[PDB]
């Protein structure tokens, strides 16, 4: 009865060829024909088809494709191959080989709940939604294999293997020789990529007081390496049972996703306009955390932390650091954690936390509750030698620390503040802050913001621009002041660490203006900031 | 030179229409007389004038003889068999696109006509691509023959001219570098 | 009001930038005033060996040196690289090597003609072979919508831009007829 | 600057192509003045008479400068274009043989019987030519190998051989073969110092060149060319095909051959300057060719308006650079102007 | 000669002028005739009392087409003159010395001279007055159309033969035959004279 199946198969190929050629949106717009031609010349051997367009063209083959996908879908792939040959011939010399094309599907329906796939839906096309929770490494699967007999060396070529997580059984005895005599040649088989994923149902759809359920997914060729854990997806695929009890899995036919370092001349002109302004440094310091009152010198210090100094390597190989580090002390209140969260949002790379020290090469780490590493701060490296291990972890970053209160580690911080009788001024602040929170309750009921402060999306891009492009130095006249200041303070706790910290702060201030050189102006502002911050620790405690 | 100017030149061709209005005198265009019009009696006018009347419901357009399905199949057969480009009617693709755009009510067997025109365009495009790729491997000559190319096909393929101009400089540099 | 006829590419910014590049060269000791290295190149003292003063100089200056001098080929045009590029250049990133590849090669041939005719002819043959291996790929690559031309030379960029312009025009004309 | 003489100076470098340009039409062209291609058409006994004049010029084994001329100047044109060559294959180009100068000529598969019998004939043919050159009375001959060109000649006797376009590797290989030629330390102290302290001791290019051999030392070069696999290509389009030999006087297994000739008319811009072009291609352009072609022009009186000169050009002579340096009787030239009163060239 | 012939000649002139890389001999005579025809038809329509009828719309659309052709031709020639004005004057004087047809009309020549003076003033005020006395001459680039290719179609019956450079040996040249329906990819300087004579249409 094989000729009847051959007649059915060739009829299906004829109808799918007619669908790919004749479907149109009016005029000369044959969308699938044009898409197939563009994909083939782009060297992407794939096509994507909408089943509602197919249902409007012919209802019967669409219904058959849904109910018998393992029988009907290879005919559609074969029809796509034939139409691609017709479209592209005569191909140029060297490109005579005809490639093999993968067909994918889309479908406009409500997805089925992952808990409510009926047992009648085995071996049928279904649509499911969820979250990707895990993703394995890509592996190879054999499509066609060559067999040879162990004793008499007779061969069976081009034995084809069915798709999915299915095995296949070898011939038990020789066709032309003991039990199970055939072997598989490693050199004369064809292979394609595949990948396994795991899908979790959406937490919105879990019934109250229960854990979510899971399903395993199988993907092939162009559908591999398309997703990462955490992604939200909708999937069209065949519901299958893995080879009287079996576990189920889904063979994927279509995925739908439910979700810097480059600039325009407009962006460069915007950055340069802000750099050309005289009040740019004060404007950036004002733009840091506008919801939190006051703290002007602290906001200036955080701007210096974000921009940093230059980084140097002399001919003998000893490097000089560019990072800057800041510490905050005093009462546990006054929105310290909100300042740290703002720096975490604004910084090009960064982390907030209460190891963690490693994870920010070129970035910023905010540490709360610091009263809970000396090598990490100075050497930008930590080391270990315990039983059976010795390694070193190296990473470059700047650190902002908040404490609630060792005298040893105070040497490692460039700037220190003590936050500390507010009640009369705090009455006006209470009026403003409670008016803000009642306005937030009422709410519950692109360089500039509306209030003149800089936007976060512009500020983050501008910091990322400046760090990769400015790189300043000091003028000799700027260098001449620091020598006299150092000698006077030391011969009226003065150290070379403090001198290099002042030099780094002066370079950081000159970076924001996009200067070639730092001058006496930047040195004097750096000295003012250093005195105002550090002498609080000399006066207190 | 671009596709809009190609369509502009293609508008000067003549085509036959059947008016429903009537008029007594001729119309003395600078491009020559076209009238008079009698209702139900066909006559020949320019393509731009035909489309202008068809938009105002003043006539019915009669398609060219080469838009018959048998004639299109003959053209496709010759284009498939010949190694070079086969010969076509003047402004073939432009007149096809203009009439499908503005007068598809009057074309007969519209989908079959449209599909055959798309087939002819596809394989002529492949022939031109292969010829240009095989030319750009050359170093021995700066000449090729491209008989029966259409104006819009020539307009779409101007990268080859720039590539040949760039190749000639390096060839001249090698000739001047040859010692004596 | 008097007129001076000049080169056809006198005002070309790309040609000025191409002339502004520099190559490694060597000059004979004592045959030139050592004021030259401070006067033209801004170098206080030449680096010196048994063969001569060793420096880098720009092409605009090197054309004016009617005295004796010698040229060393840069890294991108060294003979091992010539063998590599002549073997297969169909997918290599020439812009990573040099943004003015063919232009600097033609300048090097014109300079090296008096010192080393065989090396000059060998480099010219290499340039012709390298461009022949890549022009068809450029003209084909221009037809994709997602192409952005990252790897191409300044000379190849002209062909790429013209091809993409033609593709945009014909696609815009076709999509009226829906 | 310009250099000049009464007659054409000799250049001994063999070239690949000759082109001659004139403002006066050639005899077979005179019907036409429109732009187009013209056949070089010969008439009656002209080719046979030119062949007679050629063999009579070279009958003694060296040139006789006193033979009477033919009557048709077309026979002078024919006699200028002839030479003898071995080996023989129809449909394969046999010059130039340096691998850098081949365009990609097509593959030709051949039987081992054909290649073996060809090599067996080649050894006898080459030995016969060399015997008649050294101890007989032959003038000169050329050999074009895959790596170099060689010339054997006599000084106006003393014998001289010249080799051209060699590498340092080929020079050292000939040294290992035992040829001699008149071609154009502190590290030991450092190693000694290291060994004296007890530190462990484990702590020429010159481009392309020519060579000249005098006298009795030529016989070593003869045996080297007989032997080496360096000159007998074992891999490529010229697999197992022996080197080419060329002469201007007959030798055993030598085949008589002729250059390809063609001609064109160009017209431009409504000017007086129609231009008439003659080409000779597809073989070596030996030094006698230019000398006879000068006589073809001067016999047919194309110089009569000497205010409109005629120019001649010979190409690819740099592959054989050096063959005219060993004497004051020769010259390097590439482009030449002919008049009746003089012949001129550049200082070069 | 009819206006129906003048318009047909003008269209072929417009196509050749767009395709050619340099300046063809001027054809402002046909432009002046067609502009006068536009004005005559405009005044004739202005004498009509009834305008909401088919004839007036057909006439006005034809005037639209003719105005487009003439305007685009003049714009292309002005954009060519602006690239190098001194060289255009030089080529016109050389054609006059050779006794050939005009490259520029009188108004085009006047425009070229006035634009050249206006362009000279900016360079003299910005740079050249500050130079040393040897460096005060005005630079003028040479022509640049040496290696340009065209697609060309043959229309005349008896065109004959053409010569092109030989890329195998650039000392010499190769001869081609042009059969009277063919299309070629060819250098422009080989077909320049035939494009002037109207035996070749550029594409
Ligand atoms: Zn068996």
């Amino acid at each position: 009865t094989g000729r009847e199946l051959i007649a059915e198969y060739r009829q299906l190929i004829t109808q799918f060829r007619n669908f790919i050629r004749d479907f149109s949106t009016g005029g000369f717009g044959m969308i699938y024909r044009d898409q197939l031609k563009r994909n083939y010349f782009s060297h992407e051997y794939r096509l994507e088809i909408n089943l509602n367009h197919l249902k409007n063209f012919d209802e019967d083959i669409e219904m058959k494709l849904r109910k018998f996908p393992g029988k009907v879908l290879p005919a559609l792939e074969e029809a796509a191959k034939i139409v691609a040959d017709e479209i592209t011939t005569p191909r140029p010399k060297g490109e005579e080989k005809l490639h093999d094309i993968q067909v994918t599907l889309t479908l406009d329906e409500y997805p089925t709940s992952l808990r409510q796939v009926k047992s009648a839906q085995v071996s049928q096309v279904v649509k499911i939604s969820g979250i990707i929770v895990a993703a394995a490494q890509v592996r190879s699967k054999a499509t066609k294999v060559t067999l040879q007999c162990r004793q008499c060396k007779h061969t069976i070529p081009d034995v084809s293997i069915k798709p999915g997580l299915e095995g296949f059984a070898l011939p038990r005895t020789c066709a032309a020789c003991p039990i199970d005599p055939y072997i598989m040649l490693p050199d004369k088989c064809e292979c394609v990529d595949y990948q396994t994923l795991k899908l979790q149902e959406n937490p919105e759809d879990v019934p109250h007081g229960e854990m979510p359920r899971h399903l395993q997914l199988f993907t092939e060729r162009y559908l591999t390496d398309k997703v990462v854990p955490g992604n939200r997806v909708t999937i069209v695929g065949v519901y299958s049972i893995k080879k009287g009890i079996r576990t189920p899995y889904l063979r994927v036919l279509g995925i739908h996703m439910e979700t810097f370092t480059t600039f325009t001349p407009e962006e460069e002109r915007m950055f340069k306009t802000l750099a050309q302004r005289k009040d740019a440094y004060e404007l950036i310091a004002k733009s840091i955390a506008p919801s939190i009152y006051g703290s002007a010198d602290i906001k200036k210090s955080i701007a210096c932390l974000l921009f940093g100094g230059a980084r140097k390597k002399l001919p003998d190989g000893i490097t000089r650091r560019g990072d800057i580090n800041v510490l905050l002390l005093g009462d546990p209140g006054t929105a310290k954690s909100q300042l740290l969260k703002f720096v975490e949002q604004v910084s090009p790379i960064g982390v907030y936390t209460s190891g963690a020290m490693v994870l920010a090469d070129g970035g910023v780490v905010c540490i709360d509750e610091f009263d809970k590493i000396h090598e990490a701060m100075e050497q930008q490296t930590i080391s270990i030698a315990k039983a059976g291990i010795t390694t070193t972890l190296n990473s470059r970053c700047s650190v902002l620390a908040a404490a609630n209160s060792m005298p040893t580690i105070l040497s490692r911080f460039d700037m220190i503040y003590i936050v500390k009788h507010d009640v009369l001024k705090d009455a006006t602040l209470a009026k403003h802050v409670i008016e803000v929170h009642v306005n937030a309750s009422a709410a519950k009921e692109t360089m500039f913001d509306t209030d003149g402060f800089l936007t976060i999306e512009f500020l983050k891009k501008f910091v990322t621009y400046a760090r990769l492009n400015c790189g300043p130095r000091l003028t000799p006249q700027a260098s001449e002041k620091l020598v006299n200041h150092y000698v006077k303070m030391r011969n009226p706790p003065i150290t070379v660490r403090q001198l290099e910290a002042i030099v780094r702060i002066a370079e950081s201030i000159a970076k924001m203006e996009l200067q070639q050189f730092a001058t006496d102006k930047h040195v004097e502002e750096a000295l003012r900031l250093f005195r105002v911050s550090t002498i609080e620790a000399a006066a207190t405690g | 030179m671009n596709a809009e100017r190609c369509e502009f030149i293609a508008g000067n061709s003549l085509i036959e229409v059947i008016p429903s209005i009537s008029d007594d005198r001729p119309i003395h265009l600078i491009s020559g007389d076209i009238g008079p019009f009698e209702a139900g009696v066909p006559c020949r006018i320019p393509v731009w004038t035909a489309i202008l009347m068809k938009r105002k419901h003043n006539c019915k357009v009669v398609a060219p003889q080469w838009m018959d399905v048998d004639e299109l199949k003959k053209i496709l057969t010759s284009e498939t068999e010949s190694q070079g480009l086969a010969k076509l009617p003047d402004h073939f693709f432009e007149i096809s696109h203009m009439l499908v755009r503005d007068a598809r009510e009057d074309i007969f067997e519209v989908e079959a006509v449209k599909s055959l025109v798309q087939d002819i365009y596809d394989r002529r495009d492949a022939k031109l691509r292969s010829s240009a790729i095989e030319f750009l491997r050359q170093n021995q000559t700066c000449h090729a023959q491209l008989d029966n190319v259409q104006l819009i096909e020539a307009s779409s393929a101007r990268a080859t001219l720039e590539a040949c101009r760039q190749m000639g400089a390096v060839v001249r540099n090698k000739h001047e570098s040859t010692p004596l | 009001f008097e007129i001076q006829r000049v080169e056809s590419k006198f005002f070309d910014l790309d040609d000025i930038i191409a002339k502004s590049d520099s190559t490694s060269c060597t000059f004979e000791i004592g045959d030139l005033n050592p004021d030259f290295f401070q006067e033209m190149l801004g170098v206080s003292k030449p680096t010196q060996n048994a063969d001569g003063y060793g420096v880098d100089a720009p092409y605009w200056l090197l054309e004016s040196v009617r005295s004796s001098f010698s040229i060393q080929l840069p890294k991108a045009y060294s003979v091992n690289m010539q063998n590599v590029l002549n073997a297969d250049s169909k997918k290599l990133n020439l812009s990573g090597l040099q943004q003015h590849f063919y232009g600097n090669g033609m300048q090097l041939c014109r300079l090296m003609k008096g010192e080393n005719p065989d090396g000059a002819l060998s480099l010219a043959r290499c340039l012709v072979s390298t461009l022949t291996q890549r022009l068809g790929e450029i003209v084909s690559t221009a037809t994709h919508l997602q192409s952005k031309g990252e790897k191409f030379d300044s000379l190849e960029t002209k062909v790429f831009l013209e091809g993409k312009r033609c593709k945009e025009d014909i696609d815009t004309w076709l999509r009226q007829d829906n | 600057a310009q250099e000049s003489a009464e007659d054409l100076p000799t250049d001994l470098r063999i070239g690949s192509k000759m082109r001659i340009v004139s403002k006066v039409s050639f005899p077979w062209m005179n019907t036409r003045k429109s732009t187009g291609n013209v056949i070089v058409k010969f008439q009656t006994n002209d080719r046979f008479d030119g062949m007679q004049y050629f063999n009579k010029t070279f009958l003694n084994g060296y040139e006789d400068p006193t033979v009477p001329l033919p009557v048709s100047p077309m026979s002078i044109l024919e006699a200028a274009s002839l030479f003898y060559q071995f080996p023989v294959i129809p449909g394969l180009k046999m010059y130039p043989r340096i691998t850098a100068e081949q365009e990609n000529v097509s593959r030709v598969s051949l039987a081992p019987l054909v290649t073996s019998t060809m090599l067996e004939q080649w050894q006898e043919c080459y030995a016969e030519l060399y015997s008649s050159y050294k101890k007989g009375q032959r003038g000169s001959f050329y050999v074009a190998t895959a790596v170099c060109n060689v010339l054997f000649t006599k000084m106006p006797q003393k014998l001289v051989a010249v080799i051209t376009h060699t590498t340092s590797a080929i020079r050292e290989h000939l040294r290992s073969q035992g040829v001699d030629f008149e071609a154009p330390s502190p590290m030991k102290l450092a190693n000694q110092w290291l060994n004296e302290i007890g530190v462990s001791p484990r702590t020429d290019r010159a481009g392309f060149q020519c060579l000249v051999v005098h006298g009795s030392k030529i016989h070593a070069l003869f045996n080297a060319l007989m032997d080496s696999d360096v000159v007998h290509e074992k891999t490529g389009p010229y697999t197992k095909i022996p080197p080419t030999l060329i002469a201007t006087s007959p030798f055993l297994y030598g085949q008589l051959l002729s250059l390809t000739k063609s001609s064109n008319i160009f017209a431009k811009a409504g000017t007086k300057c129609t231009e008439y072009e003659l080409k000779l291609e597809n073989g070596p352009v030996l030094p006698h060719c230019a000398k006879m072609m000068t006589q073809f022009i001067r016999s047919t009186n194309m110089c009569s308006t000497e205010e409109k000169p005629v120019t001649m050009q010979v190409m690819d002579r740099h592959t054989s650079q050096g063959m005219s340096d060993w004497t004051e009787t020769a010259t390097n030239w590439n482009t030449v102007t002919i008049a009746e009163n003089c012949v001129k060239w550049t200082k070069n | 000669t009819t206006p129906e012939e003048v318009l047909r000649k003008m269209t072929a002139t417009w196509q050749n002028e767009l395709c050619a890389p340099c300046l063809l001999p001027t054809q402002m005579e046909l432009v002046e005739i067609l502009l006068d025809q536009i004005q005559g038809m405009e005044e004739n329509i202005g004498k009509q009392t009834d305008k909401m009828q088919l004839r007036i719309s057909v006439h006005r659309v034809e005037l639209q087409r003719i105005g487009f052709i003439t305007s685009d031709y003049v714009r292309c020639r002005l954009q060519k003159i602006e690239s190098n004005p001194h060289d255009a004057i030089d080529q016109h004087k050389k054609r006059k010395e050779e006794g050939k047809s005009d490259l520029l009309s009188e108004s085009e020549m006047k425009f070229a001279e006035e634009y050249a003076l206006a362009e000279s003033n900016l360079f003299q005020k910005t740079v050249l007055e500050f130079m040393p006395a040897a460096l005060k001459k005005m630079p003028v680039p040479r022509g640049d159309h040496d290696d340009v290719m065209v697609y060309a179609k043959v229309t005349s019956d008896d065109v004959g033969n053409v010569a092109i450079p030989d890329w195998q040996d650039l000392n010499g040249e190769v001869i081609l035959e042009m059969e009277p329906e063919s299309c070629h990819l060819i250098p422009f300087e080989s077909v320049h004279q035939l494009v002037e004579d109207g035996n070749i249409q550029l594409m």
